[PDB]
C-alpha cells in the first residue's frame, strides 16, 4: 500500500518514546509515514513557517498537532493554516484543542474535546442534580459566546423545571478597565451560581474583580467550561477554591492515546476516499501558492474526516469539528489549590462522587 | 531625542505608502514631537492570507508598530489576516476602505477600527428618508448572509427604537428567479421596497421584479451602494434611489484622515503613566500587548472634526460616524445626485426627483 505523510508536531516536553510506541497496526488501503516534530514556540509565526516547510520539505497528508499551554489562539491559527492551505489538522491537547467556535467555511480543523454546546448541557446536569436552579451567566466576547448563552437559554425554556436565569453579563476584555466598569457590572450579580463563559488569561481577571467585590466567597459558586481550567497543573491565584470546570485535559486518555487516534483517523480518512474515488486530495507543495492552485483544491477528505471509527471505536467528529463522543471529567479546585476529580460525564449521563459538597 | 512610535500600514500601491510617509510626517510637523515621534512603516498587500500575515510579522510588528492601517485592495485579499495577526497582540487595526459588516464583529475582530461605516450603516440613511418622505410602511427585501441581515437588524433597530417595516424577505444568496419571494411582497399593500443584496443578487431582484411589473409607477425603491454598483446598475430599474459613500474608494483621504486620528490618538496615550511598547517581532512572543486594550479604548473615543472625509468618530463598533452619502436616483439610465446626506442630516439638491414611472 502507499505511505501517505502525516506530520504530527509536538510542543513543549513529551515523552516522544512512549508516543511512538502507543503507535503499524494499519492494514488499509494506505498507510501512514508518521514524522515527529518538535516546536518551542506558538506565535503566528513559529507555527505558521513551521508548518510550512513540513509541507514543502515533504509531502504532508494531514497534521496532529498537540502542545502544553493554555493558549487559545493555537487552535484559532490553526484552522485558518488549515482553511488556507485546505490541510486537515488535528489539535488533540492542549491550546489547539481549546474549543474554536465558528471555524472557517474550508476549515479542515478537528479538535479533541467537548463543543461549547454540550458543555453548556454538562452544566445544567450539574446544577439539576443538586438542585440550583437559579443562576446568572457571565461571558467575554470570546467566540462561542453567543451559542453559550443560547444553548441554555433554549434548554432551560423548553424545560418544566423552575429555572430562573437572573442575569446575563457581557463583558468587553478589549478594552481596558480603568474606569471600573467591570467591577460596575459584576456588583449586579446576586445569583448563588454563576455560569462563566471566556479564556483562562480572562478569568483570572475577572476572579480576581469579583473577589474585590466579594461574589467568590461561601454562597457563590462559579461553574466554568474546559479552556478555562486548561492545564490543571497551571493553578492561577485568582482561581476561587469551590471552582467547578468541566475538563478534558488528559485524565483517561493519554496524549499517547491520542497521537495513535489522530494518525488512524487521518489515515483511515485517505484510505476510505482512495477506496472510493480512485484517488486522494495532493498534499500542498506550499503554502506560497494557494491562491494560484485553489480551484484545484477542496476540503473533500472531510466527509471521511468525521467518520472513522478505529478498533471498533467510534471517533466520530461534529460537522463543526468537534468530537462527538467524549469521556468528560468534572473537576473541582479543592482548599489545597488542586483539581479534583468529582464527576463523570459518560454516556449523556452525570455521576457525580458527592452527593453534598463538602467544604471548600 | 524624542521615543520613535512606529506605525504600520498595509497599502494597495507604493503611491499610498509615500501617502502614508507624508501624512506622518505632517503630523510631526503639527504635533509637538520633543517626547514622541512617529515613524511610518509599510508594505502593500501580498498576494495570498498566509504570506500577508507572515509579512504583517516580519516586516511591521517587527518594528513594534503601536497600530496598523489597513486599505481594501481593489484587485479576495481581505484585511482578515491583518485582523487576526494583530489582533493576536492587541494591536488596533484601522481600516480604510473595508465596507463589509463582519468587520464590525468583536469577537472575530477584537481590536479593529475603521473609517468608512459598513453597509449596514446605510440604514441609517434610509430612515432618515423614510422621515423626510414619510414613507411610513415599508416591505424590507435582504439577502439572507451576515451582509443582508446585518441591514435588516440595524433598520429593524431604528424603527423599534413612526416608521415601521410591514414586512421582510430574505432570499438565499445566489438565486436567479425570486418570483416566489417578489410575488409575497406584491401581495402587501405597502409599495416602498428596501434591498440589500450584493451586486449579482441585485440583479436576480431588478429582473424578477421586472417581470412582475413591480418596477413601475406607484412603487419606490431604496437601495444602497453594492444594488447600483457593476451588472446590478445594468438592469436597475429606472427611478431606484441609491447610495454612494463619498470618498468611500478614495484611499488617500483615509490615510490621511486615520493617520491624523492615531497621531492624535497616540499623543493623547502618552499623557497616562505606565505605557508599554508592544512585543518587537512575532517569533516566541505569545501574550498580548498590555497596553493594547487602552490604546483601542482612546482610538475609540477620538474626535477628528476637520476630517478630508468630514466629521471622524467611532460608534461602540468602532465603525465610523457621521459618513457622508451621494443620495442618487437613475433618471434616464442615468445615475444623479439628487442629494447628500451630510453625516446627520438630509440636503436635496435642485435636481428633481424622478419616482419609478413618473
Ligand atoms: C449637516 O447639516 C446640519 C444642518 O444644516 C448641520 O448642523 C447645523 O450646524 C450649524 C452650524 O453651521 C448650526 O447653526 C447654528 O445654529 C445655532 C442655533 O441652533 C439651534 O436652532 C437650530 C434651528 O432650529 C436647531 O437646528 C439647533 O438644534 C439649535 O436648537 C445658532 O445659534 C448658530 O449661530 C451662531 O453662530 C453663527 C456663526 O455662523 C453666528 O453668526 C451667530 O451669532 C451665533 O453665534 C448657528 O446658526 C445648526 O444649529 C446645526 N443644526 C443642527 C440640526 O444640528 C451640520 O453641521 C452639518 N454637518 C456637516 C458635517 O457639515
Ligand atoms: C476567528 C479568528 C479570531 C482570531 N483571534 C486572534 C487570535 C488568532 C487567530 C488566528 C490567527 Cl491566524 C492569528 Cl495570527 C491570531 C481574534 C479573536 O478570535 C480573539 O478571540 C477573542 C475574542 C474576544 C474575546 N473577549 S473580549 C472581545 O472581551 O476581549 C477574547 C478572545
Ligand atoms: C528547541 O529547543 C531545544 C533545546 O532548548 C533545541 O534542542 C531544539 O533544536 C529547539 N527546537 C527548534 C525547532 O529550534
Ligand atoms: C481623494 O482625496 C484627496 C485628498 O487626500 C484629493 O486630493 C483627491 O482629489 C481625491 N480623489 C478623488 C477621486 O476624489
Ligand atoms: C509605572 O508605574 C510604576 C509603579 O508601579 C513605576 O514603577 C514605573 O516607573 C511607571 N512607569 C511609567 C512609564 O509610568
Ligand atoms: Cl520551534
Ligand atoms: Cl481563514
Ligand atoms: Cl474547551
Ligand atoms: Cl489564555
Ligand atoms: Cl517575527
Ligand atoms: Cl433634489
Ligand atoms: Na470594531
Amino acid at each position: 500500500p502507499p505511505s501517505i505523510g502525516i506530520a504530527v508536531i509536538l510542543v513543549g516536553t513529551s515523552d516522544e518514546v512512549a508516543i511512538k510506541d502507543a503507535h503499524d497496526f494499519h492494514h488499509l488501503s494506505v498507510v501512514p509515514r508518521v514524522e515527529l516534530v518538535a516546536m518551542n514556540e506558538t506565535d503566528p509565526k513559529s507555527i505558521i513557517t513551521r508548518i510550512c516547510d513540513l509541507m514543502s520539505d515533504r509531502k504532508i497528508q494531514g497534521v496532529v498537532f498537540a502542545d502544553d499551554t493554555d493558549q487559545e489562539a493555537i487552535a484559532q491559527i490553526l484552522d485558518f493554516i488549515s482553511a488556507q492551505t485546505l490541510t486537515p489538522i488535528l489539535g488533540i491537547h492542549g491550546g489547539s484543542s481549546m474549543i474554536m467556535a465558528d471555524k472557517d467555511e474550508s476549515s479542515m480543523f478537528f479538535q479533541f474535546g467537548p463543543s461549547i454546546e454540550q458543555q453548556a448541557s454538562v452544566m445544567l446536569n450539574i446544577m439539576e442534580e443538586y438542585d440550583w436552579y437559579i443562576f446568572s451567566i457571565v461571558t467575554t466576547y470570546f467566540p462561542g459566546y453567543q451559542d453559550f448563552v443560547n444553548k441554555i437559554r433554549s434548554t432551560i425554556e423548553n424545560s418544566f423545571v423552575g429555572w430562573e436565569l437572573e442575569e446575563v453579563l457581557l463583558l468587553d476584555m478589549s478594552l481596558d478597565d480603568g474606569d471600573s466598569k467591570i467591577q460596575n457590572q459584576l456588583k449586579k450579580l446576586q445569583s448563588p451560581i454563576i455560569l462563566l463563559y471566556c479564556t483562562k488569561e480572562e478569568a483570572t481577571y475577572i476572579f480576581e474583580v469579583a473577589n474585590s467585590v466579594g461574589l467568590t466567597g461561601y454562597g457563590y459558586t462559579w461553574i466554568v467550561p474546559s479552556l478555562v481550567a486548561g492545564d490543571t497543573d497551571t493553578v492561577p491565584s485568582e482561581f476561587p477554591t469551590g471552582l467547578i470546570s468541566v475538563s478534558y485535559d488528559e485524565w483517561d486518555y493519554g496524549l499517547p492515546a491520542r497521537v495513535r487516534d489522530g494518525i488512524a483517523i487521518i489515515t483511515t480518512a485517505a484510505s476510505d476516499m482512495l477506496s472510493e474515488h480512485s484517488f486522494i486530495p495532493e498534499p500542498k507543495s506550499s503554502c506560497y501558492n494557494t491562491h494560484e492552485k485553489r480551484i484545484y483544491q477542496s476540503n473533500m477528505l472531510n466527509r471521511y474526516l468525521i467518520n472513522v471509527t478505529f478498533e471498533g471505536r467510534d471517533l466520530s467528529f461534529s460537522e463543526d469539528g468537534y468530537q462527538m463522543h467524549p469521556k468528560l471529567v468534572i473537576i473541582l479546585l479543592n482548599k489545597e489549590r488542586k483539581w479534583e476529580r468529582v464527576g463523570k460525564w459518560k454516556d449523556k449521563s452525570l455521576q457525580m462522587k458527592y452527593y453534598v459538597w463538602p467544604r471548600m | 531625542d524624542p521615543k520613535i512610535v512606529n506605525i504600520g500600514a498595509v497599502l494597495s500601491t507604493k503611491k499610498h505608502e509615500q501617502i502614508f510617509r507624508e501624512a506622518v510626517n505632517q503630523a510631526n510637523k503639527r504635533h509637538f514631537t520633543r517626547k514622541i515621534q512617529l515613524q511610518a512603516t509599510s508594505v502593500t498587500h501580498r498576494p495570498n492570507a498566509i504570506q500577508m500575515a507572515l509579512s504583517v510579522c516580519e516586516d511591521l510588528i517587527s518594528s513594534q508598530v503601536y497600530a496598523i492601517l489597513v486599505s481594501h485592495p481593489p484587485a479576495h485579499l481581505t484585511p482578515t489576516p491583518i485582523s487576526y495577526t494583530a489582533g493576536f497582540y492587541r494591536i488596533p487595526v484601522i481600516g480604510l476602505t473595508t465596507r463589509m459588516s463582519i468587520y464590525s464583529d468583536k469577537s472575530i475582530h477584537l481590536s479593529f477600527l475603521r473609517t468608512v461605516p459598513p453597509y449596514s450603516h446605510q440604514a441609517l440613511v434610509w430612515f432618515e428618508m423614510m422621515r423626510l418622505f414619510n414613507w411610513n410602511h415599508v416591505i424590507l427585501i435582504v439577502s439572507d448572509d451576515h451582509e443582508g441581515r446585518a441591514a435588516q437588524k440595524k433598520l429593524e433597530t431604528l424603527l423599534e427604537g413612526g416608521p415601521k417595516a410591514d414586512k421582510v424577505l430574505q432570499f438565499e444568496p445566489g438565486t436567479k428567479n425570486l418570483t416566489a419571494l417578489l410575488l409575497e411582497a406584491k401581495e402587501l399593500e405597502a409599495r416602498v421596497i428596501i434591498l440589500s443584496a450584493s451586486e449579482d443578487d441585485a440583479t436576480a431582484v431588478y429582473k424578477s421584479a421586472a417581470m412582475l411589473d413591480m418596477t413601475g409607477a406607484g412603487y419606490v425603491w431604496l437601495v444602497g451602494e453594492r444594488e447600483i454598483s457593476g451588472s446590478a446598475l445594468r438592469y436597475a430599474p429606472d427611478g431606484i434611489i441609491g447610495l454612494q459613500l463619498i470618498n468611500g474608494k478614495n484611499e488617500s483621504a483615509h490615510i490621511s484622515d486615520a493617520v491624523a486620528v492615531v497621531a492624535q490618538a497616540i499623543h493623547e496615550l502618552f499623557e497616562m503613566e505606565n505605557i508599554t511598547d508592544p512585543p518587537r517581532g512575532c517569533v516566541g512572543n505569545t501574550n498580548i500587548w498590555k497596553t493594547g486594550p487602552l490604546f483601542k479604548r482612546v482610538l475609540m473615543s477620538s474626535k477628528y472634526p476637520d476630517g478630508v472625509t468630514g466629521r471622524i468618530e467611532f460608534n461602540e463598533d468602532g465603525d465610523r460616524k457621521f459618513a457622508q452619502y451621494s443620495i442618487m436616483n437613475l433618471q434616464n439610465r442615468k445615475l444623479v445626485q439628487v442629494g447628500i446626506f451630510n453625516g446627520s442630516y438630509i440636503i436635496q439638491n435642485d435636481r428633481k426627483i424622478i419616482w419609478p414611472g413618473g
